[PDB]
C-alpha cells in the first residue's frame, strides 16, 4: 500500500492501468499480457 | 484529432484512406458499405461522397 | 464454425469487431457446464 504501481487491493490503481489499456488501445501502443505458469509451486521463501 | 490511421473494419489497410469524419476507413470497405445502404453502420454517420 | 468465420483470402475481415465479439462468446460458453467435481477422489489423487 506504501507503493504505487501494484494493484491488488487498490481499484484506484485498477481503474488507472483499465484507463492507461483504454487509450494505449485506442492510440495504437504495444500491449503485451503475460501470464505465468506455475507461480505457486515454484517460488520459494528463501528467495523473499 | 483523429484515430491510428486504419480501417477501423479490418484493421489490416492502411493506404490512402478515406476520412469518415471520425476515422481512416478504406476504399473497398467504404464501396461495400456505400452499395449496401446510405449509413455507415460503424460511426453511424452519413457516409461521404 | 471458426473457420467459417475466420477463414477467406480477402472479403474475410469486412466487419471483424463482429467476429471477434462472437468467437469470443462462443468460447465463453464453457460457463454453461457446472464444475461440481465430478468425482472427488480423484480430484483428490490429481491434486496431490
Ligand atoms: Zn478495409
Ligand atoms: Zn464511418
Amino acid at each position: 500500500n506504501s507503493m504505487k504501481y501494484t494493484c491488488l487491493n487498490s481499484e484506484k490503481e485498477f481503474e488507472r492501468a483499465i484507463c492507461d489499456m483504454k487509450m494505449a488501445v485506442n492510440n495504437g501502443d504495444l500491449s503485451c499480457s503475460y501470464d505465468h505458469s506455475k507461480w505457486g509451486p515454484t517460488m520459494s521463501p528463501a528467495l523473499f | 484529432l483523429y484515430g491510428r490511421y486504419n480501417c477501423k473494419c479490418c484493421w489490416f489497410a492502411d493506404t490512402n484512406l478515406i476520412t469518415c469524419n471520425d476515422h481512416y476507413l478504406c476504399l473497398r470497405c467504404h464501396q461495400t458499405m456505400l452499395r449496401n445502404s446510405e449509413l455507415c453502420h460503424i460511426c453511424w454517420k452519413p457516409l461521404p461522397t | 464454425l471458426f473457420i467459417r468465420l475466420l477463414s477467406g483470402e480477402s472479403d474475410a475481415s469486412l466487419f471483424f469487431s463482429r467476429r471477434f465479439k462472437y468467437l469470443l462468446n462462443v468460447s465463453y460458453l464453457c460457463h454453461l457446464i457446472t464444475k461440481e467435481t465430478p468425482d472427488r477422489l480423484t480430484d483428490q489423487i490429481k491434486c496431490f
